[PDB]
């Protein structure tokens, strides 16, 4: 919604990307990441689920994943948004070094960490 | 444990974060630091402080626990290149400059600093003029740290022989070693943002940007490939991780064959 304003700052980015759900595997090419979700576009054949959990996996380069359950956020005009849900120590871990290079700023990282730390308050 | 179980419950419920129950070790080590900041003396206390909620110290341990430390002498390999092949280069020709790129909590300029120094005593005074290591990241309490030159155990049981622990550490306490104040004085540290400009930075003889590369899409680490390409004297080298290869620079950049592993001449 228009007047809502978005907790995290979302980065282009475009690391080999998966979508996993079940037994299901979509290859998706990724458009942008942020310290709690993913946009990647619609792949073919796309019949996944979307009242239940999903998990990606981005390969950043040869020997670095950063893997994450995902919520479907919101799908439209060939575009799939998801909202980060649970992410292994490892994973955020490569997911905060990310964010925090991209924003060029350890105190902005710090913001972001504070929004996401208190969001079930 | 209870407390850490506790500890585990806090990380899934405020962020979703999973913390593996095999971890207590890696806890420790991660909030040791704030800890004693704190005047915190158990995980149990901070477990309790932490219930509220009102306050930074919440975001203060998601972002000590959020930070990785890299590895000592990372992939052995590159060191040795450094001291058999690239070292013997330059002398063959001045103040040698290397820049330790995203350097994080130091173990890579301090093992650049420790590898000068071996090569220094198995080789006469060949480097005359002195070494100057740079190293940069963006300022905070990991770049903090760095800067410290302290070590705990966690960070010391892994990529370190006992030759070079006794050689270039000093205790400090329980559990804490520090880098010896000779071989720290050879790393200058610096905070920068890779992505703006490199002009204040000079000239470097070598680059060692490792495993960063990856946090960038394809055309932000070109751009970044680009301008490192600018701070390099004329063929001098340019180290990438071990699983890195160098994308779509090829009237800037030439892979040389080591062994094993490859580093990148400037052309
Ligand atoms: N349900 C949902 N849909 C999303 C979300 N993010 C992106 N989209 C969809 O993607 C379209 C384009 O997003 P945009 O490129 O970021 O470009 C957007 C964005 O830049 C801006 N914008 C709109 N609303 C907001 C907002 O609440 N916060 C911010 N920071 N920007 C907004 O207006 C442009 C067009 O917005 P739209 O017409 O709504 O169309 C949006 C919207 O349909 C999301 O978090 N939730
Ligand atoms: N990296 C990344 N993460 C994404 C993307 N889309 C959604 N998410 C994640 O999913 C969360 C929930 O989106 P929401 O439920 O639609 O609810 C959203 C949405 O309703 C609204 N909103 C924000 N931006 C837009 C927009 O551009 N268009 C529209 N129609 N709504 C927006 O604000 C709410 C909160 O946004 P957030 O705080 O950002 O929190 C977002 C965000 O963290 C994306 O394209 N990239």
């Amino acid at each position: 919604q228009h007047d809502e304003r978005r907790r995290f700052h979302r980065i282009a980015f475009d690391a080999d990307s998966e979508i996993l759900q079940g037994e299901r595997r979509w290859e998706v090419l990724l458009h942008d990441v942020s310290l709690h979700g993913i946009l990647v576009g619609q792949p073919q054949d796309w019949n996944g689920d979307p009242q239940r959990p999903f998990e990606a996996r981005l390969y950043l380069g040869l020997d670095v994943l950063i893997r994450m359950e995902i919520s479907l956020a919101w799908a439209r005009d060939g575009l799939l948004g998801f909202e980060c849900q649970h992410i292994d120590l490892d994973s955020i871990s490569h997911l905060r070094r990310l964010v925090e290079l991209n924003l060029g700023d350890e105190e902005l990282l710090e913001r972001e960490l504070a929004l996401l730390v208190s969001a079930h308050d | 444990n209870a407390d850490f179980e506790l500890f585990r419950v806090f990380l899934e419920k405020t962020c979703g974060i999973v913390l593996g129950s095999n971890k207590q070790y890696l806890v420790s080590s991660r909030l040791n630091k704030l800890m004693e900041q704190q005047g915190i003396k158990s995980l149990g206390e901070l477990v309790q402080r932490i219930q509220t909620q009102r306050g930074g110290l919440r975001e203060m341990v998601v972002d000590a626990m959020t930070t990785n430390e890299t590895l000592w002498f990372r992939d052995t390999y590159p060191f040795e290149v450094l001291k058999q092949r690239v070292l013997p280069e330059l002398i063959k020709a001045q103040r040698l400059r290397i820049w330790s790129a995203a350097c994080s909590s130091g173990q890579e300029p301090y093992s650049l600093s420790m590898a000068i120094d071996e090569f220094e005593k198995t080789n006469l005074g060949q480097l005359k003029a002195g070494v100057q290591i740079v190293a940069t990241d963006l300022s905070g309490s990991m770049l903090t740290a760095a800067k410290a030159g302290e070590y705990d155990t966690l960070a010391m049981g892994r990529g370190l022989s006992p030759e070079r622990l006794q050689r270039y550490f000093d205790a400090k306490g329980p559990g804490r070693w520090a880098v010896k104040p000779a071989i720290r004085s050879r790393v200058e540290f610096r905070a920068l943002n890779l992505l703006d400009s490199y002009a204040s930075l000079g000239k470097f003889d070598m680059v060692f940007c490792r495993n960063v590369l990856i946090y960038f899409s394809a055309e932000v680490k070109r751009d970044i490939l680009l301008r490192i390409h600018g701070t390099l004297k004329p063929g001098g080298y340019l180290f990438l991780g071990a699983s890195e290869a160098l994308n779509n620079l090829p009237d800037h950049y030439q892979m040389v064959q080591c062994s094993p592993g490859i580093i990148y001449r400037a052309k």
